[PDB]
């Protein structure tokens, strides 16, 4: 038995809509974005420009279309929402409770994302007397909202606006001033062209705008009105009527723009304005993506985006009740957005359809600058051109990660440190990258200067006590130490400073204004009048270790002789009348910060090659008195006192940490192992306490929380030494210095996430491999309708040369501006062209740093699919890269010219590629997977052993029973699983003496695959097109032999977000193995088994529980959710289970007095799986 | 049932079944998200045209009968 477990560790990122609105019932304006199956909702600051998340819920249903309207005299906002339900939820937010309130459901279809139930569009009457759900095709349900005397919205029973043999493209609201409610809708009637052999009525069948009037005397519904456009139109634009603007609809079409009111109004309409010079393929149109509205009492405008990213102000001008012309302006360019708001206050908000989204603040409304205006009525035939310039009306405000789409992910521990890491190929075309995952605690670099030599230490030293902000960083090397002022300019001071050329073992404020450096060869005391008083070290012994205070210095100098000094009161210091030694030598002392009330610290710890720790008095009393010893499991490495009670913390050689209580005397204790690395302890200043900072293979934080201890680590690489930092520039960080590098650094989020590094790239990636000697990564860059770098350059030149033809002689200074100018890509668009042609790229990277090892441009119409990096048995230990490709690949119908196989020497351990062969053959090879010394590839339905020659790649053996398309190859060591396009997995074995590939299993159901992972030598966990992931697994008693095997599935579960990337691997060290997953909206999930009967029964009666006490919120059935495409098979939905802290507490009391137990132990008891499996860092 | 688009009966051919699931396809293509992404990944084409490009099919999703 197999039962699993899902959760999800970080949710989907991509943005499917967005709308803002008064939603908190305040001046606030707030957006609710749609993620696809998770509804959030988000506050934008308008002080600080960030965007903040109030709210994020799953609602176990497909979000396929969002709306926010009011009431009349209405001051907040409700939420619409068409799912894959059917029924229509209406929602209010509730600040008090931080939870979307279900005001109202109401049924009428069946579920799923079918073809002729609403639930596809949604369109609101801009007053709030009315709402629309409809589907792509016939049915059309129209509800009437009225608030009671209790100002309770209700609504009405449906009103059916039916129409047979009917697609529609969208559904708008039309503003009209309180008069009948108008909704107008693109449709296109394809009865005639169901009834034509000939195909001419499917040509000439143009889409018709029509307006539906809900007659409110009446209570029904009727065409009122209908009239066919020129070209076909993909949305509409709400037109503010009534009082503000004249009513009508702005009907968005392939180059064009159409203000089309009905009535007497005649159609207005304006081409779509070009760039200056498209590289792009002029046969292709262009179309807006998205459009945002605006509406003030004084003015409106709207902001309409292009396939380019080009965002226009589109404005109108009116004249008594009719509309004149159409004015559009260029406004600027972003990336290609799925929504927009524009917000009060000045900012525009920008969902990228795909990777980050960005918040900008709107500096000017786009006038009142010299840039051209373009207007309907300006006579052409021809279309208006402009210049694409830089962001000059926006400026960037936030920008928030987005890691959709990840296509593919490595989790492995390619860093220094010991938790791995979350390598993860994702992004669009130019936007792409290559991001590492930490998850941690964000560190937000203040500034990195790099560092001559090898630094060792480094303190943070004031000038005064009073001083709210430090004056000196004191780095110490191995032969020097050096200070540097952090005044305006951080630049470095040598004369202010004194110290010496010798390395420093310490540096603090001891007096109110008196600095005290301590050197192995002595201490140095500089008195804030510059008077210097200087301690040689007794005899030719030298300085070991230190240990600092406000008004104490304790030194531990070679044969463990400790020499102490206290300070008095006048200013200078007094060394004690005694010298004590130790049972061994002294590798590392702390002594605790004075109290504000007291003149000294009693307790000093001393760490002795002894393997042990001692607690010594410093009370004139007992002075230099042993109290309280401790034996320990190595050598210690730190020590580090601190107040929250007293504790001692202990860093050892290995990589144990140990935190005890002490008093007059050592207690009990925990540990933990951090290893790999020694433990230092530092100490650090979080949210105005008092905080430890343990540095081993990661920098962890231990501080404590309402008497509740945390030890969350940070997402960052490694760290040799650091100490606490606070200047006018960063009032509360840290300085750290690692490897030749010295880096400011702060802590300002507390709440522990997945935080990235991004690489930029050029392409998609499609694949990348894992190098073992070189740790690098080879990934392929595959883009459909793409120029190569070459290409673009070959038709930039000749678009130059085509452009000096005209007679004019300003044709070579245009041509010198266009040609100097390679406008980014990354923000301007890539420009894109040709429905057969493509763009590879492979490339060597490093994923330490960001930098590329190797750059190698395909051919022009060559489209890279599959890549692997392996060795042969035929050679030696010499790396190659085999690199699959498909030439002249057309989609859509599928036809395919040819395809090759690169093959790469590698050379220079993973930093070049050196050419060898290229093989062609006839279909594209997606599949190359490393196979008993040889190679296994797929080309086409034909899976083929293959060996390297000098010349070419031999073909030594052949199978063609494969049903359709292979899309991956998996191998175990004896072996072979293939993933047919459409046909699930196949299972084949490989007869070594006659090299016969024989079919000996495949599956009883057909399963479009992504991707998949051999969990042991039977089973294997395979993800699906359609969002369902699922274990399929051999009988027991089998042999490769025997033919025909139905493999069994074992598991089904539709995760509701298409899956891309299966690993079975385990994420912290101590941990369980975990089957973590990955998915096309940037999130990322893991599947996790049970180790017991009893917890299955248990969270299967808590599943059971809350889909009944806690319902999905879009009225989706919880179970027929994950029963999606095949019904759920032995998995517990832990997404709902983990809602049980969301319930009401008489809801918590029912449930966990069902199961006999409380909702906190509940709540533990669901923890336990993350403590488990994934992050817990609670630190008892 | 019969009231219900894309039942069919015995005197139904070929082309009204499989145009009646290549258009139950594309309306599932615009609803379900993921796919939608995945189907913009493959060809370079934003969101938009994709899902215009969908609709486009739906007067002959194959052919005249």
């Amino acid at each position: 038995d197999m039962f699993l477990y899902n959760l999800t560790l970080q949710r989907a990122t991509g943005i499917s809509f967005a709308i803002h609105g008064n939603f908190s019932g305040t001046k606030q304006q707030e957006i609710v974005v749609s993620r696809g199956k998770i509804l959030e909702l988000l506050r934008p600051d308008p002080n600080t420009g960030k965007v903040h998340t109030l709210l994020t819920v799953e609602v176990f249903g497909v979000i396929r279309s969002l709306m926010a309207f009011r009431l009349t005299g209405g001051t907040k906002d409700y939420i619409v929402v068409g799912s894959d339900s059917g029924r229509i939820v209406i929602l209010e937010y509730q600040p008090s409770k931080n939870m979307f309130e279900k005001i109202h459901q109401e049924t009428f279809g069946k579920s799923g994302c079918r073809r002729i139930v609403p639930g596809q569009f949604l369109a609101v009457d801009p007053k709030g007397r009315a709402v629309m759900i409809s589907a792509i095709e016939k049915q059309k349900l129209v509800y009437i909202l009225n608030r009671d005397a209790a100002a309770r919205l209700t609504i009405s029973s449906p009103l059916e606006a039916h129409k047979a043999n009917t697609l529609v493209y969208h559904v708008v609201g039309v503003d009209v001033g309180f008069e009948n409610p108008m909704f107008a809708c693109l449709e296109m009637d394809y009865e005639e062209a169901d009834n034509d052999p000939t195909g001419e009525a499917a040509a000439n069948t143009q889409q018709t705008l029509t307006f539906y009037e809900l007659d409110l005397g009446l209570n029904h519904v009727v065409r009122k009105y209908s009239e066919p456009l020129e070209e076909h139109g993909n949305f509409l634009i709400t037109v503010p009527g009534g009082s503000d603007g004249p009513s009508g609809v702005l009907i968005c079409s392939e180059n064009y723009i159409t203000y089309k009111n009905f009535g007497d109004q005649p159609d207005i309409r304006c081409p779509i304005p070009r760039r200056r010079n498209d590289l792009d393929d002029p046969e292709r149109g262009m179309i807006f993506v998205c459009s945002a509205t605006h509406k003030t009492k004084s003015m409106f405008f709207f902001l309409a985006q292009t396939e380019q990213g080009d965002i226009f102000k589109i404005t109108l001008e009116t004249d008594e009740d009719m509309v004149t012309e159409i004015r559009l302006k260029y406004f600027d360019t972003v990336p290609v957005a799925a929504a927009m708001c524009v917000l009060k206050t000045g900012f525009l908000f920008v969902a990228s359809e795909f990777g980050n989204h960005y918040l900008y603040q709107i500096a000017h409304l786009g006038d009142d600058d010299e840039e051209p205006e373009f207007s309907s009525a300006m006579p052409l035939e021809d279309t208006f051109f402009f210049q694409p310039r830089p962001l000059k009306n926006l400026v960037l405000v936030d920008e928030l990660d987005s890691l959709s789409p990840i296509l593919f992910c490595q989790i492995a521990d390619l860093a220094n440190e010991d938790t791995p890491q979350l390598y993860v190929a994702c992004g669009r075309g130019p936007r792409s990258s290559l991001r590492v995952l930490r998850h941690g605690l964000e560190v937000s670099e203040m500034a990195v200067s790099e560092l001559p030599g090898n630094p060792n230490a480094v303190w943070t030293v004031r000038r005064h006590i009073e001083d709210e902000f430090d004056a000196y960083i004191i780095v110490s090397f191995v032969n020097a130490t050096l200070v540097l002022s952090i005044g305006e300019t951080v630049e470095e001071v040598t004369d202010s400073g004194f110290l010496g050329t010798t390395p420093t073992l310490s540096c603090s404020l001891l007096g109110d204004d008196a600095l005290v450096q301590v050197y192995p060869d002595g201490i140095r005391h500089i008195r804030a009048d510059k008077r210097v008083n200087e301690w040689k070290t007794p005899g030719k012994k030298t300085i070991v270790k230190c240990a600092v205070n406000q008004r104490q210095v304790v030194i531990a100098l070679t044969g463990g002789e400790l020499v102490y000094f206290e300070m008095d009161p006048s200013g200078q210091l007094n060394e004690y009348t005694e010298r004590k030694e130790m049972s061994a030598d002294v590798v590392c002392m702390s002594l605790a910060n004075v109290p504000p009330g007291e003149q000294r610290s009693r307790f000093l710890a001393v760490g002795l090659v002894d393997n042990t720790v001692r607690i010594i008095s410093l009370d004139p009393s007992d002075c230099l008195q042993p109290l309280s010893m401790q034996a320990l499991p190595a050598q210690p490495e730190s020590l580090c006192i601190v107040e929250m009670f007293l504790y001692l913390n202990i860093g050892l050689q290995n990589g144990v940490l140990l935190r005890t209580v002490l008093d007059p005397v050592t207690g009990d204790l925990s540990d933990t192992r951090t290893g790999s690395r020694p433990v230092k302890l530092f100490r650090v200043r979080m949210q105005g306490q008092e905080a430890v900072l343990a540095m081993s293979s990661r920098s962890w934080l231990s501080y404590s929380y309402q008497s509740r201890f945390h030890l969350t680590p940070l997402s960052y690489e490694t760290l040799e030494f650091a100490s606490g930092f606070a200047s006018e520039q960063c009032p509360e960080g840290i300085v750290a210095i690692s490897t030749n590098t010295l880096r400011i650094l702060a802590l300002e989020k507390l709440g522990a996430v997945f935080n990235q590094v991004a690489f930029p790239l050029q392409y998609t990636p499609r694949k990348f491999v894992i190098h073992p000697e070189s740790n690098n990564l080879i990934i392929i860059e595959t883009d459909h309708n793409a120029y190569t770098e070459a290409t673009k350059a070959q038709r930039k030149q000749q678009m130059a040369e085509e452009m000096v033809e005209a007679a004019g002689e300003l044709a070579a200074e245009m041509a010198a501006a266009f040609l100097n100018e390679n406008l980014p890509e990354s923000i301007f668009g890539a420009p894109k062209a040709g429905n057969g042609q493509w763009a590879s790229v492979i490339r060597v990277m490093n994923p330490i740093q960001g930098n590329t090892l190797d750059l190698v441009q395909l051919e022009q119409n060559e489209a890279a699919f599959s890549v692997a990096v392996c060795r042969f048995s035929n050679t030696g230990e010499d790396w190659y890269v085999l690199v699959g490709v498909a030439k002249d690949l057309i989609l859509n119908p599928r036809s395919v010219a040819g395809g090759f196989v690169y093959t790469y020497k590698l050379v220079n351990n993973g930093e070049k590629l050196e050419f060898l062969h290229k093989t062609p053959v006839e279909e594209v090879p997606a599949a190359i997977a490393p196979f008993q010394g040889r190679v296994l590839i797929g080309v086409g339905k034909l899976l083929r052993v293959y060996d390297l020659g000098k010349k070419k790649l031999l073909r030594k053996c052949e199978n063609k029973h494969i049903a359709n398309y292979i899309s991956g190859i998996q191998t175990i060591g004896h072996r072979v699983i293939v993933s047919d396009v459409q046909e699930s997995f196949i299972w084949v074995r490989y007869k070594r003496n006659e090299n016969q590939l024989i079919i000996f299993a495949d599956d009883t159901y057909p399963r479009w695959v992504t991707t998949a992972s051999l969990l042991d030598y039977d089973t294997v966990a395979g993800a699906d097109k359609f969002g369902n992931i699922c274990v399929v697994r051999l009988p027991p008693n089998t042999n490769d032999e025997v033919d025909s095997q139905k493999a069994e599935v074992i598991m089904n579960y539709h995760v509701g977000e298409t899956v891309l990337s299966l690993q079975k691997t385990t994420l912290i060290p101590g941990g369980s193995e975990s089957l973590v997953y990955t998915t096309l909206s940037g999130g990322i999930g893991i599947l996790v088994p049970f180790t017991s009967h009893e917890d299955h029964d248990f969270f299967q009666h808590v599943e059971m529980h809350l889909r009944s006490e806690h319902p999905p919120l879009c009225g989706r059935d919880h179970l027929s959710f994950r029963s999606y495409y095949f019904p759920v098979k032995n998995v517990i939905d832990g997404d709902l289970c983990e809602q049980f802290n969301s319930m009401e507490p008489n809801k918590q009391k029912n449930v966990s007095e069902e199961l006999d137990r409380t909702p906190p132990e509940v709540s533990k008891k669901l923890e336990d799986i993350r403590t488990r499996y994934a992050f817990d860092y609670k630190d008892d | 049932q019969s009231k219900y688009i894309g039942t069919g009966h015995a005197d139904t051919t070929k082309w009204e079944w499989l145009v009646n699931q290549h258009r139950d396809s594309y309306c599932s293509y615009m609803g379900h998200f993921d796919l939608l992404n995945y189907f913009a990944i493959a060809e370079n084409e934003s969101k938009a045209r994709v899902r215009f490009n969908l609709m486009e099919k739906m007067l002959q999703p194959c052919g005249p009968p």
